[PDB]
């Protein structure tokens, strides 16, 4: 690993979700500086199992549109990337707090 | 250059 | 009859280590490996940031699981599609913790 | 045995007119409709450009074709997935011309 | 249709292709002002049929990387949007010149 | 405002 470890070699980290919002969005600040809009999204598989996703909206403008227009029970299509949100809990345990960082949200209801 |  | 939803992930990246073929007695055999993707983004000289994201990949599908175990290698460049599953589980406490994996149902070898 | 390739389109838009159920004798029946998608992009007041793209959608799959004909309406908002096919054909001249369609294999009604 | 016909209502026009480049890329100018890199991409279906796509790269920087690194026989993954490129030919006939406008290209060979 |  160097400054020459540019890794211009490209990769792809893309998720598409279509589902229903679990609760009204909330607004948080991360570190001291980055406002974020957060809500939950439920998707289902035939197989049954409801999968509950944590959605984070960091993009300016999108995050405000999300906070004002996403509501519990909203039907949403969205796209973004997976971030696993690893961290250390109270007792040094490494946890995951997986979130989909949405860069595109389409409102269906 | 910055690497997280 | 619940309406239609979608849970679809596309990754293209480099495998982090040789896959593990895992049979924890009870649940059926699963091929496990890690996939690295890089996100580059700008912030004298051109100041640019880079983050590596490490995905855990599970392959349950019977034919794909074996193809994955035998052909995925450390450094392998692959494209894959699947769904995200968070693997909720009760620990020693009365709540749940997550073990997120991407359940691959399609893999393309690019190397 | 040719290697793996991908030809995958995702659209989400509003249908432009009631679908046509087309049986040009010979080829099997096909549901045809148009789907509009909008692309907005910036360029006093905030100067912003907008372009509407009109996609021709064909549904050949036997069960989906009928669901499409009966339930797609003008103004319907839908999500669909398919592959692009350019529909090469010889005209009255000794070369080929194209009639591009998206062959839908999955449709989600959002309205 | 007005200035109030903002159509903030969002839509999605996204194509993903993985295939082989047919010939070396060429460089064109559209109208008088927009440099573009153009090449062909072949994809196949099991069913057989080879589908030949026209790829256009307008994004600055991406278009130069494409022109310098895409070669006949290159294996490529790419993403973009469909543009049908409608026009009038010599005899007033409305033709299609469908192209995939790539905004992301990943080099595989 | 601009519309193609
Ligand atoms: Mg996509
Ligand atoms: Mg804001
Ligand atoms: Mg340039």
């Amino acid at each position: 690993e160097t400054t020459t470890s540019l890794v211009l070699e490209r990769s792809l980290n893309r998720v598409h979700l279509l589902g229903r919002v679990g609760q009204d969005p909330v607004l948080r600040q991360v570190e001291g500086k980055n406002p974020v809009t957060i809500f939950s999204l439920a998707t289902n598989e035939m197989w049954q199992k409801t999968t509950w996703h944590r959605i984070s909206v960091f993009r300016p403008g999108l995050r405000d549109v999300a906070y004002q227009y996403v509501k519990k029970g909203s039907r949403i299509y969205l796209e973004g990337k997976i971030d696993y949100g690893e961290y250390m809990d109270k007792n040094n345990v490494r946890r995951q707090a997986t979130t989909i960082i949405a860069d595109n949200i389409i409102f269906l209801s | 250059s910055s690497s997280s």
